[PDB]
Order: structure tokens, then C-alpha cells, then sequence
């Protein structure tokens, strides 16, 4: 039964049961939140004190008709969400005023369309607009965008689009990132022959592409602005795969694709136009795969019809999508391949050996193997000195066997993560080459290592009772040691370390006793600019940034 | 993985 | 058991010096050349001697004239091509296989050997008769090494193996396995083969030379180990085996090698209770796994067991099988794995130990025709029940379940088998607890160890009425007085219940997020 506020003039009325528009608004108010409410009815004097609000937030509250004239008195008003309610249409009326209006969300509500009359062609100022929703709006047509010319963020969600007209999204120029959700692919050829001049980044979300039939367009040669294409919740077919790679043809700039959420009810059995073949996918440099659910992911193929395709693209990820092998054949035609991340699959030494042949990956800098089944830093580091041009190394999350004293890992290998990899003990396996190492969240109990060239160490979340010698790393730049087992650490410590220029020591049971504490709490203090995070003195919380002994 | 049928 | 090691000390002769009485002696792995009288007189008391990996040519059995009470000797990994003809009637266990001799020196007196035991053997010929004189003992090993064994004159060498329990056969380890020799053997617990290579080539030489070793009287186990072959000769050995008595088939570091095709194979009726392999090498990385799979999947045994192989998945039976029993350990498989099999309803317990499982809902679903599980260990798994779909379809037979070393939340409790007895949780991370941990009262053990656990919403431990069995330890409980009395008051009421890390009563176990205070001390007014 209480409306609330703070200074600044950001009110919040969010969850107190109300069944009309709190009475009694100031024109202090600049943010008004009155979600999750039963506001089923907005009048026509509701609104009329609060004239200076830059932010109406209305969002799942219980509306269901608003008078036409209820928003006429907030022309300073930039922010408008109405979404999730029970709009069962919608009114030119409410809108007109708004021409300080940059953002209206008006997703969630029962509408069908648009209404009649255009809704937004007063908005000169409009970046984002969201409309549909997932049950009922059904028909899209020329006039709903008319007037808009620019837009930073466009989200249509039509799921059930019974009829699309043609040339509705063609009349805005310039598209910034249009989300679009659509059930099923019978309108996608239709809606992607008019967004080719002005989207930039196209979201294509939980579409049944199953059956998606590819066919020329009757667009004239325009060249096309889109950067990024994704693919949120698809289910896809192999013959899907045959089809929408023929939409590159016409976004001739793209440069990333992507593939989320998506299901592929198919085994890899690709037969890419020979065409689109010899166009190596363009100017497509990033490919990325996250959760892509295979149902016979065992079955896959060799994946060999598209080797030739993709001998030009630099960055592949593909993760948490059951990768149990890249054939060796696809990995030697990967010849400009910089970074590969397979975090969260089913690499094993016994694979990762064919996978890293003689000539694979000959342009890799970066490999990612994070939470994977690896079990020997020995066999790992050995197999990938196929890698020439290898740099840096991920293999954290991985439950490692305990390291030896002679390993041989890649001579470029400057970047080593070993992070959350269950060690209790750190050898000679790694390599002096090492510009950073990570080798937190583990068991370690003493890092007494010689690293030279080590300039960053992160190695946090240890059982370290005792910090490392400032010898073993005489150029070190940064060393995160929190959350570790320090008491005290010696006096003249960074002496030698004529170049840390950054460093963690919080949330560690210290010492802080006058008589022993001293160079440590003066050091703190000289250079709190090389130091983030605030030691916590043992029992009193006091920072050791403070007082000092005499 | 596996080969096509030929 | 007055033993005295002496190996890898470098050493030439028999130490002098060593303790009159000492009863069991090993200069294994040493520079030993001769073994003459004097160099063991003075051991009288001596039982066992070890002499292993030595340098020895000759050994005259009469050189232990004063050790009448020598049971265990071992001489094998020499250089022996000589041997005194009577061994010492005290015997046990004589092993001289790994020598050089030329033909087996098994001489007529070794029938005076009653006592003997163990018998280890090589050569380089084998006539029928070659062991006649310990035909009458009741052995129980007979080592026997063709490491030495070259093939002849076609003229096909026999060798009758005296009825011995277990009978280890030891080839050439470097080498396409070619020996010709036909072994007959009458009475046989295990066959043991070691070091097996095979191409398509010879394939058919090992099955023959199997062939007679394998003739049945009633049944036997047989063993193979460091079988490098061809998956193809892989699905004629198991075809080779299904027909004949064969009760428990193993296989040992199996390499499977040129290629993986589809191969013909029906199973019928068989002997076989159990298949049984562990430690797979696979050199193939192209081909169908089908191929593969099926030929395990479509087995009519009553035990499987596949582990610490590269294998990402195994193929559901096509037709109801008479698994009973699964086990596999350590490979690489997933939350996939017989999803919505219904061709498993005789399978009671299945291992799944140390795989890739991530959705700790997907692996309920598993077994939701699954007629008769009652043990189901999916522990060392990479689970987790944060799964966006929460849906529970247990089956409602599990009594054992093994959740322990996975990455669970608390929500792991919403989903549980209807009648449950034993649930290891252990080594997960539940701090997130519901109100349906007494939805499910019919457990009598439970190991909650080892997670993320500060309190437990009052009220749960009542309801368990059938808890016999908990392990609360290695647990940082909030032990601020005004909730933390309920599991105090608990502990205590039921000192007998907790258990501890290695697994006596202890209701000192459970320790507190600070102190380190045992929580049953602990008194709130
Ligand atoms: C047999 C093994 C081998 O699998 C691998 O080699 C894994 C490496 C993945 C290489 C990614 C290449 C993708 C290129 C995309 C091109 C964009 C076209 C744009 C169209 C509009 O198989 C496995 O181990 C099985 C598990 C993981 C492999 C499955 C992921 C490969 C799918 C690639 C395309 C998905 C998009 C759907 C198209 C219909
Ligand atoms: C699993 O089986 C394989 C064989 O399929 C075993 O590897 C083999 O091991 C033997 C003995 O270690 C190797 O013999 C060696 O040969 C070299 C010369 O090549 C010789 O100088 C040595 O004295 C020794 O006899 C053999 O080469 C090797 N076979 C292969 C194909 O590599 C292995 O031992 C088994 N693994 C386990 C877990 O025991
Ligand atoms: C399910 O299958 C696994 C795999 O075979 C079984 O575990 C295996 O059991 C044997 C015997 O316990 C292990 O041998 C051990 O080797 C060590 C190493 O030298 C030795 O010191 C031990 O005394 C023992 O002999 C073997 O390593 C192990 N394999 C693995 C990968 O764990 C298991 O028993 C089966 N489970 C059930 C319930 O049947
Ligand atoms: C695999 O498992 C599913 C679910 O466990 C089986 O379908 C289920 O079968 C039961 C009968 O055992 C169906 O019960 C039906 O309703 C009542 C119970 O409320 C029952 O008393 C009636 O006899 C009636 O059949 C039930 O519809 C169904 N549960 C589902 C669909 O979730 C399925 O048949 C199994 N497939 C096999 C046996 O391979
Ligand atoms: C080294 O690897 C670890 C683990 O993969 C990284 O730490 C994680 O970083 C992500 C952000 O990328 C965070 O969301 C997680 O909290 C971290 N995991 C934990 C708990 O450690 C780490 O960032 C990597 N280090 C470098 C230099 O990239
Ligand atoms: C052959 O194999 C069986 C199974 O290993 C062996 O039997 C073991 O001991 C008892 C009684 O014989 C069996 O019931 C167990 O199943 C076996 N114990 C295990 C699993 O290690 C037997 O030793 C062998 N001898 C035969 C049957 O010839
Ligand atoms: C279920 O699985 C785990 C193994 O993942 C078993 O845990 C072992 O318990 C015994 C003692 O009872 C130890 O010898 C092993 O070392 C434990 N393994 C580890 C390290 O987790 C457990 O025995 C099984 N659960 C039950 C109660 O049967
Ligand atoms: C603004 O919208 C109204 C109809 O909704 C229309 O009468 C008016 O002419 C429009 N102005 C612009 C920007 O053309
Ligand atoms: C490394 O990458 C470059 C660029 O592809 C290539 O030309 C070269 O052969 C590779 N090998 C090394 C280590 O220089
Ligand atoms: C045979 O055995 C008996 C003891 O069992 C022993 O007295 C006798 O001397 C032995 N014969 C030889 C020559 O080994
Ligand atoms: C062993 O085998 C032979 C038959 O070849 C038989 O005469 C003898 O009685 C058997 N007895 C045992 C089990 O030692
Ligand atoms: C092998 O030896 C036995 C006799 O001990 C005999 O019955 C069998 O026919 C022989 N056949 C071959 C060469 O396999």
C-alpha cells in the first residue's frame, strides 16, 4: 500500500498490490517503476502530475485498456515499457506526445496486430522497439513501421505469423540489430529480402528450419550491411545446412556466424553447392557453435564436404556440444585457423593425438581444451608440438594426474591456464617459456618455480600458508595470491620486484600485530595504486592499508 | 567420425 | 614373515653375512651368475628364495642340500639351459620359465614332487609327452613361455598339459603370434593367453591353436592379455568362443587395429556368463560406430563389463537382451546413453563410474524402463541439476543409488527414486536443500559428506524414520545457536547413526565454520 523514492527522483512502486495508479505524483519524479500490479485500468488524469518522468515502467502488471490520452502530459518521457500485459490492442493515441520517447517495449500482450493506424510515425527519436508475442500476433504489415527510419535495436516476436505483406521492414534505412522470432521458415525468405540494406546484425530465434528451402531472390544487387548472423533455439537438418548457407550469397560482409540453443536432427552430412565452395564462406572469419544438441551425436560424419569451405575462417568455437574428435584431414585444411575453443566436450589424449596431426592448425595461436576429459599434462603437451604456432594453451577444468618433471610443450607457448585442475603440487612439467600462468583454484601448497619471463601469476584459491620468492620471477607485472592460506610475509619482499605494478592479497587470514606487521602495512599505502581488493586483518576486518608501528 | 558410403 | 630384500643391490654372490635363521630371501634383479653349495649352506632355515632377472646358466639342485625346508624358488628370467634332474622334494613353487632352455627340463624324477604347486616352464621344442612326470600332482599354476619358440619343419610339435587349475601361456612380445604347437589339456580352470598380435593373416592360427586347449570337458575362464588385433579378427575370436564351454571371458589391454568394419556375427546359445574388458587402445578414428557398438550391444549374456576405453557411447539392444549386469568404468560416454532403451528391463545393475554424464535429469529419464535396476552408480560423472526442464521419471526400483564426486546442487532432492535405501551424495555441492528430503522415507544410509552444507531446514531427519546410516563430516555448518540447535539436538539423539570418513560411529564428525567445534557439543538455550 506504499509508493516509496529515492534523492536522485527514481520512485519505486513495484510489487504493492495496486488496482489503480498511486495517487499523488510529483514532478520529482523521474523514474516511476509500478510493476506486478493489478493496474487494470490507466485514466485519463493518472499520469498528469508526474510531467517530468523520463521512465514509465509498467512491465507484467495487469492492463488491459489505457484511455487514449493518458500519456499526453509526459513529453520529457524517454523510457516506456508495457510489455506483458493484457493489451488486447492497441492506439495511435498513445504515442503521439511521446516525441522525447528512445525506448517502448510493448511485447506481451494478446494483440494481433498492430491496429489500423500507424503507431510509431512520430517517434524522431526512437532506438528500440519491441512488438509481437508468442501466441497471437499474427500479421505484420506495410504501414506498422512507417516513419521509421533508424533504429538501434528492432525485436518483432511473431512466432504465429499467419501472414506477413510484403515490404513491411524494408522502408527503415538502418537496423542496428533486429531480434526476430519466427516458429517455422515460411516467411524468412520473404522478411531476409527486406532487411538486406539495413540490418547489421540479424537473431533468428526457435525456428523449425527443418524443412527450409533455399530459392534466388527477386532483390536487384544491393550490398549488404550485416556483420552477424545467429541462430538461437533452431532445430536444423542437414539439409538445412545445404540451404541457408546459399543466404550468403546476398550478405556478402558478413563476418560471424553463430549457432546457440539449436538442435541438429542430422549427423553432418552436408552437400554444400559447389558454388558456395569455392567462396570459403566469404569474409566470415568467426564461427561460433554453443549447445548444439545432436540426438546421435556418435553417429556424426567425417564432416569432410565442407574442408574445402572453411579453409579461410580464423576463429571456431564450438563447445558444449559433445566434440569427441576433429578428424586430422579437417584440421590440416584449416590452414588459418588462430583460435579454437572446445570447452565443455569429450576431448581425450587418445583423440587430441589425431586431432593435432603433423600439420594441423598450422595457424593456431590460442587452443582451448577447458573442461574436457584430460587426465596427463605429459601426454597433452607432448601431443600438441604439432602446434608450431601455438601460444597460449587452455587446459583448465581438467582433473589432472599429477605432473612430472619432464614435460615438452610448444617453445611459443607463452600462456598456460591451468585453473580448477585439482593439483596439489606445481613441477619443472612447466615450461620456463611462460609469460603467465594460472594455476588457481587447486591444492597447492608451494609454488617454487623458476619462470624468468613470468609477468602475471594468477594463483588464488590455494591452501599457500607461505607466499613465493620474489626471485622466481624478477620481470613478474601481476600476481593475484588472495583467497590463500598467508599469515605473514617477509619483510623486504618486494624488493626485487622492481615491477609488479598490480597485486591481490583480499579475503586471507593475516596478522595484523603492530610489533610484526610492518613493511607490508607501509607498502599498502605508498602504492594503493598497485593493489586491488582490501586485506582483511585476522579477527578485527581492520585493512592493513592502516595504522602503522613505531 | 565416419566416412560417407563410397 | 623374517624376510630379507636384496634386489637391485648390484649384487655377484649370496651375501655371507645374512641372519643364520632368515626364512625367506629375494636377490632378485642382481648380477648373480652361480649358485654353488657354500653360497647357501648356512640358510638352513631358508623357505623362500627369490632369484629372479639373474644371470644364472647352470643350477644344480643338490647345491640345496641343507635347505630341507625350501618350499618357494624362483629362478626365473635367467639364462638356464642345464638343471639337476631331481628338485628338492619340499617344493611348492618352482618357477624357471623365462630361460633358455632347449626343451622343457621337466625330468622323470619331478614326480616326487607331491608337494608341488606351482610350475613354470619354457623351450623352444614340445613333444606330447614332454610333462608326463607331473601328470599325477595336483597343480594348481603351470607358467609355461614360448618366447623362445620359433616355427620347425611343418611337422606339427604336441605337448599334453598335465591337469593343472590355471594354465598361463607367455609368447613372443614382439611379434605376429605364430605358434603351431597343438596343446591338448584335459582337466582346466583358466586358460591364459599373454601377448597377442594379430593381423587378418593369422588370425586363424590362434583359433586353431586355441582350438584344442578349449575342448570342454566342463567349464572354464579364459584371459587375454595385450591382444593387439584387427576388429575384424576381434569379432571372429568372440564368435570363435561362443559355441565352445567358455563360463568367463577376459581380455587385458586390447588394441583395436587397421580398421572398423561391418563385420558378420549372430550370437546363439552360449556358455558365456560374462564378457569382461578393461584398458582399450584404438587406432582407428574413421568408421561406423555401429560397426562397433552393435557387436557388444547385441550379445546374449548375462554380464557385460567395458572400461577405461576411448568409447563415447553404447547402442541399445534391438531386441529385449538379457543384460543383468553393466559396467562401464572410466570411458568417455554421456547423459545419451540408452536414452529411452526398453530393451534393458532385466538389467539390475549398471556402472557408470567415471564418464562424461552431465544432466543429472537426463540420467533419471535413463532408466524410466529400466523394469529391474536396483543399483545404479552414475558417481565421478560431471552432473549437475541446475537442467532448465526439472522433470522427474525415476524408476521406481532403485535402491542403490551412487550419485557421489558429480557437481549436484540441493535441487538434486526434487527427483529421487520412490524407494530408495542407499543414496552416496558425497564430494558434491549442496548448500540449496528443499522441503522434499521426507517425501522419500525409506533410507537407511546416506552420505551427504564432503559439500557445501552450513544448516539443514529443521525438520528433516525426523521424518526418515528407516536412517540407520549418515555422514555429515567434511561440512561448513553455520553454528550460530539460533538454527543450529536442531542438529545438535539430533547428533546427539542419535549418536549411533553418524558416521565418519572411514566409517565407525563417530558424532564428533560433524565441525562447525569456525571453531572447528564438534556440533553436538554445542548447547543453545
Ligand atoms: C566426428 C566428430 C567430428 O566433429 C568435429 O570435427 C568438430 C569440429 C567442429 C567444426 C565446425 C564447423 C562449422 C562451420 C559452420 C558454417 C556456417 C554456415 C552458415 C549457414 C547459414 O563429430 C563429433 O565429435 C560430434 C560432436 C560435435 C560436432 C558437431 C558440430 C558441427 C556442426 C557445424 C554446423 C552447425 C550449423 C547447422 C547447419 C544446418
Ligand atoms: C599392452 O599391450 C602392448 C602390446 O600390444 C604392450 O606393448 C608392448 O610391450 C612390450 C614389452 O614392454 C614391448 O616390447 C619391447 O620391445 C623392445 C623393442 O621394440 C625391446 O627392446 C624391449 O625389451 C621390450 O621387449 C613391445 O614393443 C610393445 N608392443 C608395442 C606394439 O608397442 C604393453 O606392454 C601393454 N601395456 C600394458 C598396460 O602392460
Ligand atoms: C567395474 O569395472 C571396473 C573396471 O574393470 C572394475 O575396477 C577394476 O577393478 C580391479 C580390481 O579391483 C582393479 O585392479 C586394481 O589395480 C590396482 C593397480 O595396481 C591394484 O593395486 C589393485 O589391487 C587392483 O588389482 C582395476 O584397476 C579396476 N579398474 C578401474 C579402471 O578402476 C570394478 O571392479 C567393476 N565394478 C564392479 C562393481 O564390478
Ligand atoms: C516405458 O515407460 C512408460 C512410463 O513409465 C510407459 O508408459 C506408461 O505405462 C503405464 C502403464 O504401466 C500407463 O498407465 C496408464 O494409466 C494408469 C496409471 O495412471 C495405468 O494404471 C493404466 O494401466 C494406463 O495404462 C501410462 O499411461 C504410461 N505413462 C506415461 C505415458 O508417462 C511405457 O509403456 C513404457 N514402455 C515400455 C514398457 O517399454
Ligand atoms: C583460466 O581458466 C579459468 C577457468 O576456466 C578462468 O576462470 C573463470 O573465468 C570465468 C570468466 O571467463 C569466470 O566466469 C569464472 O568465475 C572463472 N572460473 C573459476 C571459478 O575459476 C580464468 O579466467 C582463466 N584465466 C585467464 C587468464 O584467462
Ligand atoms: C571362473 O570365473 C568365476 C568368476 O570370476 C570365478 O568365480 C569366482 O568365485 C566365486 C565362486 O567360484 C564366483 O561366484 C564369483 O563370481 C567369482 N569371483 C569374482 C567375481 O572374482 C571362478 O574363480 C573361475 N573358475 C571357474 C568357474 O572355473
Ligand atoms: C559409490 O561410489 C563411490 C566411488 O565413486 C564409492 O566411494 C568409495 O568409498 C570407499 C569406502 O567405502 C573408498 O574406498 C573409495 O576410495 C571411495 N571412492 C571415492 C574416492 O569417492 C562408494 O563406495 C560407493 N557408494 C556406496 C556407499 O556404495
Ligand atoms: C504523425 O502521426 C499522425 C497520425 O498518427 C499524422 O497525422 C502526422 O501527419 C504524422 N507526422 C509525420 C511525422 O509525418
Ligand atoms: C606459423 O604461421 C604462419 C602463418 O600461417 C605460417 O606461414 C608458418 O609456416 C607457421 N609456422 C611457423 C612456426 O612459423
Ligand atoms: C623324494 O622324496 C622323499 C621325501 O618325500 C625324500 O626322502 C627322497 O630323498 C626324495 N628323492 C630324491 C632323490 O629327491
Ligand atoms: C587329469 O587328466 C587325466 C586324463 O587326461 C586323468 O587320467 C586324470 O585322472 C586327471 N586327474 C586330475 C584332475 O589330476
Ligand atoms: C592334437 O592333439 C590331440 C592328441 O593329444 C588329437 O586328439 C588332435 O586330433 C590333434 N589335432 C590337431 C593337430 O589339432
Amino acid at each position: 500500500e506504499s509508493l516509496s523514492c529515492d534523492a536522485s527522483g527514481v520512485c519505486d512502486g513495484r510489487s504493492r498490490s495496486f488496482t489503480s495508479i498511486p495517487s499523488g505524483l510529483t514532478a520529482a519524479m523521474k523514474s516511476l517503476d509500478l510493476s506486478f500490479n493489478k493496474i487494470t485500468y490507466i485514466g485519463h488524469g493518472d499520469l498528469r502530475a508526474c510531467a517530468n518522468l523520463q521512465v514509465l515502467i509498467l512491465k507484467s502488471s495487469r492492463i488491459n485498456t489505457i484511455e487514449g490520452d493518458a500519456f499526453y502530459s509526459l513529453g520529457s518521457l524517454e523510457h516506456l515499457d508495457l510489455s506483458d500485459n493484457h493489451l488486447s490492442s492497441l492506439s495511435s493515441s498513445w504515442f503521439g506526445p511521446l516525441s522525447s520517447l528512445k525506448y517502448l517495449n510493448l511485447m506481451g500482450n494478446p494483440y494481433q496486430t498492430l491496429g489500423v493506424t500507424s503507431l510509431f510515425p512520430n517517434l524522431t527519436n526512437l532506438q528500440t522497439l519491441r512488438i509481437g508475442n508468442v501466441e497471437t500476433f499474427s500479421e505484420i504489415r506495410r504501414i506498422d513501421f512507417a516513419g521509421l527510419t533508424s533504429l538501434n535495436e528492432l525485436e518483432i516476436k511473431a512466432l504465429s505469423l499467419r501472414n506477413y505483406q510484403s515490404q513491411s521492414l524494408k522502408s527503415i534505412r538502418d537496423i542496428h540489430h533486429l531480434t526476430l522470432h519466427l516458429s517455422e521458415s515460411a516467411f524468412l525468405l520473404e522478411i531476409f529480402a527486406d532487411i538486406l540494406s539495413s540490418v547489421r546484425y540479424l537473431e533468428l530465434r526457435d525456428t523449425n528450419l527443418a524443412r527450409f528451402q533455399f530459392s534466388p531472390l527477386p532483390v536487384d544487387e544491393v550490398s549488404s550491411p550485416m556483420k552477424k548472423l545467429a541462430f538461437r533455439g533452431s532445430v536444423l537438418t542437414d539439409e538445412s545446412f545445404n540451404e541457408l548457407l546459399k543466404l550468403l550469397r546476398y550478405i556478402l560482409e558478413l563476418s560471424e556466424v553463430e549457432f546457440d540453443d539449436c538442435t541438429l536432427n542430422g549427423l553432418g552430412d552436408f552437400n554444400p553447392s559447389e558454388s558456395d565452395v569455392v567462396s570459403e564462406l566469404g569474409k566470415v572469419e568467426t564461427v561460433t557453435i554453443r549447445r548444439l544438441h545432436i540426438p546421435q551425436f556418435y553417429l556424426f560424419y567425417d564432416l569432410s564436404t565442407v574442408y574445402s569451405l572453411l579453409e579461410k575462417v580464423k576463429r571456431i568455437t564450438v563447445e558444449n556440444s559433445k566434440v569427441f574428435l576433429v578428424p586430422c584431414s579437417f584440421s590440416q585444411h584449416l590452414k588459418s585457423l588462430e583460435f579454437l575453443d572446445l570447452s565443455e566436450n569429450l576431448m581425450v589424449e587418445e583423440y587430441l593425438k589425431n586431432s593435432a596431426c603433423k600439420g594441423a592448425w598450422p595457424s593456431l595461436q590460442t587452443l582451448v581444451l577447458s573442461q574436457n576429459h584430460l587426465r596427463s599434462m605429459q601426454k597433452t603437451g607432448e601431443i600438441l608440438l604439432t602446434l608450431k604456432n601455438l601460444t597460449s594453451l587452455d587446459i583448465s577444468r581438467n582433473t589432472f594426474h599429477p605432473m612430472p618433471d619432464s614435460c615438452q610443450w610448444p617453445e611459443k607457448m607463452r600462456f598456460l591456464n591451468l585453473s580448477s585442475t585439482g593439483i596439489r603440487v606445481v613441477k619443472t612439467c612447466i615450461p620456463q617459456t611462460l609469460e603467465v600462468l594460472d594455476v588457481s583454484n587447486n591444492n597447492l601448497d608451494s609454488f617454487s618455480l623458476f619462470l624468468p619471463r613470468l609477468q602475471e601469476l594468477y594463483i588464488s584459491r590455494n591452501k599457500l600458508k607461505t607466499l613465493p620468492d620474489a626471485s622466481l620471477f624478477p620481470v613478474l607485472l601481476v600476481m593475484k595470491i588472495a583467497s590463500n592460506q598467508l599469515k605473514s610475509v617477509p619483510d623486504g619482499i618486494f624488493d626485487r620486484l622492481t615491477s609488479l605494478q598490480k597485486i591481490w592479497l583480499h579475503t586471507n587470514p593475516w596478522d595484523c600485530s603492530c610489533p610484526r606487521i610492518d613493511y607490508l602495512s607501509r607498502w599498502l599505502n605508498k602504492n594503493s595504486q598497485k593493489e586491488q581488493g582490501s586485506a582483511k586483518c585476522s579477527g578485527s576486518g581492520k585493512p592493513v592499508r592502516s595504522i602503522i608501528c613505531p | 567420425c565416419s566416412k560417407k558410403k563410397k | 614373515e623374517s624376510m630379507v630384500d636384496y634386489s637391485n643391490r648390484n649384487l655377484t654372490h649370496v651375501p655371507k653375512d645374512l641372519p643364520p635363521r632368515t626364512k625367506a630371501l629375494s636377490l632378485s634383479q642382481n648380477s648373480i651368475s652361480e649358485l654353488r653349495m657354500p653360497d647357501i649352506s648356512f640358510l638352513s632355515e631358508l623357505r623362500v628364495l627369490r632369484l629372479s632377472h639373474n644371470r644364472i646358466r647352470s643350477l644344480d639342485f643338490h647345491v640345496f642340500l641343507f635347505n630341507q625346508d625350501l618350499e618357494y624358488l624362483d629362478v626365473s628370467h635367467n639364462r638356464l639351459q642345464n638343471i639337476s634332474c631331481c628338485p628338492m622334494a619340499s617344493l611348492r613353487h618352482l618357477d624357471l620359465s623365462f630361460n633358455d632352455f632347449d626343451v622343457l627340463p621337466v625330468c622323470k624324477e619331478f614326480g616326487n614332487l607331491t608337494k608341488l604347486t606351482f610350475l613354470g616352464l619354457s623351450a623352444a621344442k614340445f613333444r606330447q609327452l614332454d610333462l608326463l612326470p607331473v601328470a599325477h600332482l595336483h597343480l594348481s599354476c603351470i607358467l609355461l613361455d614360448l618366447v623362445s619358440y620359433h616355427i620347425k619343419g611343418g611337422e606339427t610339435e604336441s605337448l599334453q598339459i598335465p591337469n593343472t587349475t590355471v594354465l598361463h601361456l607367455v609368447f613372443h612380445p614382439n611379434s605376429l603370434f605364430s605358434v603351431q604347437v597343438n596343446m591338448s589339456v584335459n582337466a582346466l580352470g583358466h586358460l591364459q593367453l599373454s601377448n597377442i598380435k594379430l593381423n587378418d593373416e593369422n588370425c586363424q592360427r590362434l583359433m586353431t591353436f586355441l582350438s584344442e586347449l578349449t575342448r570342454g570337458p566342463t567349464l572354464l575362464n579364459v584371459t587375454l592379455q595385450h591382444i593387439e588385433t584387427t576388429w575384424k579378427c576381434s569379432v571372429k575370436l568372440f564368435q570363435f568362443f561362443w559355441p565352445r564351454p567358455v563360463e568367463y571371458l577376459n581380455i587385458y589391454n586390447l588394441t583395436i587395429t587397421e580398421r572398423i568394419d561391418r563385420e558378420e556375427f549372430t550370437y546363439s546359445e552360449t556358455a558365456l556368463k560374462s564378457l569382461m574388458i578393461e584398458h582399450v587402445k584404438n587406432q582407428v578414428f574413421l568408421f561406423s560406430k555401429e560397426a562397433l557398438y552393435s557387436v557388444f550391444a547385441e550379445m546374449n549374456i548375462k554380464m557385460l563389463s567395458i572400461s577405461d576405453t576411448p568409447f563415447i557411447h553404447m547402442v541399445c539392444p534391438p531386441s529385449p537382451s538379457s543384460f543383468t549386469f553393466l559396467n562401464f568404468t572410466q570411458n568417455v560416454f554421456t547423459d545419451s546413453v540408452f536414452q529411452g532403451c526398453s530393451t534393458l528391463k532385466r538389467l539390475q545393475t549398471l556402472i557408470l563410474q567415471r564418464n562424461g554424464l552431465k544432466n543429472f535429469f537426463k540420467v533419471a529419464l535413463m532408466t524410466k524402463n529400466m523394469s529391474s535396476l536396483e543399483t545404479l552408480d552414475v558417481s565421478l560423472n560431471s552432473l549437475n541439476s541446475h537442467a532448465y526442464d526439472r522433470t522427474c521419471a525415476w524408476a521406481e526400483s532403485i535402491l542403490v543409488l551412487n550419485l557421489s564426486s558429480n557437481m549436484l546442487t540441493g535441487s538434486v532432492f526434487r527427483c529421487l527414486p520412490p524407494k530408495v535405501k542407499v543414496l552416496d551424495l558425497h564430494n558434491n555441492r549442496i548448500m540449496s536443500i528443499p522441503k522434499d528430503v521426507t517425501h522419500l522415507q525409506a533410507l537407511q544410509e546416506l552420505n551427504v559428506a564432503s559439500n557445501q552444507l552450513k544448516s539443514v531446514p529443521d525438520g528433516v531427519f525426523d521424518r526418515l524414520t528407516s536412517l540407520q546410516y549418515i555422514w555429515l563430516h567434511d561440512n561448513p555448518w553455520d553454528c550460530t545457536c539460533p538454527g543450529i540447535r536442531y542438529l545438535s539436538e539430533w547428533i546427539n539423539k542419535h549418536s549411533g547413526v553418524v558416521r565418519n570418513s572411514a566409517g565407525s560411529v563417530a558424532p564428533d564428525s560433524a565441525k562447525c565454520s569456525g571453531s572447528g567445534k564438534p556440533v553436538r557439543s554445542i548447547i543453545c538455550p
